């Protein structure tokens, strides 16, 4: 739920990396 | 979900750069 | 025009961004 | 995709094939 | 009035195509 | 009209891709 | 720098985006 | 425009000529 | 500061084009 | 404070130019 | 991939955008 | 930076060296 997590607070790079393949 | 759509445009661009050769998945 | 690197992802988001998609280079 | 669209050209409609 | 129509709801591609020349 | 300006940046980019050789017009 | 494809449209939006503009490739 | 700005170079001020 | 982060992405892109060879500084 | 000035109202180009080096 | 022009600035904003940065071409 | 990253390649981690 990247929209839910990351359009709410400013996600970190390690946080965005959970959506890498 | 309009401010979010715009935000989605920014996220997949961030993921393009963060992931590199692995690539990513995006899904609301 | 040729859709390469970041612009291909942006083109993918224009078409699939409501419904999600996968981006796998290799 | 990067051959379909970067190397060779592709439409936005051909791109609809990659969605979920 | 593309700003009015399309910064309110998520316009479709056919919707955005009304502003093509 | 600030959230909209930002949104305008996204729209003309969407129109660039949607219209192709025909091109477009943008106007608030 | 050369303003080509999508970046030319973005440059156009930086200058004219308050007042609108036309983008006609041919 | 795509000659003025892609082929040849152009300023942001030269671009002001294309506005409405 | 989330709508602003997104806005920051737009600003540094505007500054990239506005400043040219001089370059810029960005800082919240 | 470019975020403070320019994510509030629509800054002008001359306004954005104060953050050039 | 090569990060050039506008994409280098976008890459800089992905890494430093919380903490600010300087962009100086020469 | 434009040599480090445009001319030669660079990581996002190498880019962290340019922040404030
Ligand atoms: N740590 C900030 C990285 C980042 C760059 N662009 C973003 C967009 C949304 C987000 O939640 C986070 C980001
Ligand atoms: N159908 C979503 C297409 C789309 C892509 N970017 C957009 C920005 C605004 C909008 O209203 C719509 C869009
Ligand atoms: N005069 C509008 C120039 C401009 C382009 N992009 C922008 C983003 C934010 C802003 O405050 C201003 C701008
Ligand atoms: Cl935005
Ligand atoms: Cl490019
Ligand atoms: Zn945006
Ligand atoms: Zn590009």
């Amino acid at each position: 739920g990247i929209v839910e997590q990351c359009c709410t607070s400013i996600c970190s790079l390690y946080q965005l990396e959970n959506y890498c393949n | 979900f309009v401010n979010q759509h715009l935000c989605g445009s920014h996220l997949v661009e961030a993921l393009y750069l963060v992931c590199g050769e692995r690539g990513f998945f995006y899904t609301p």
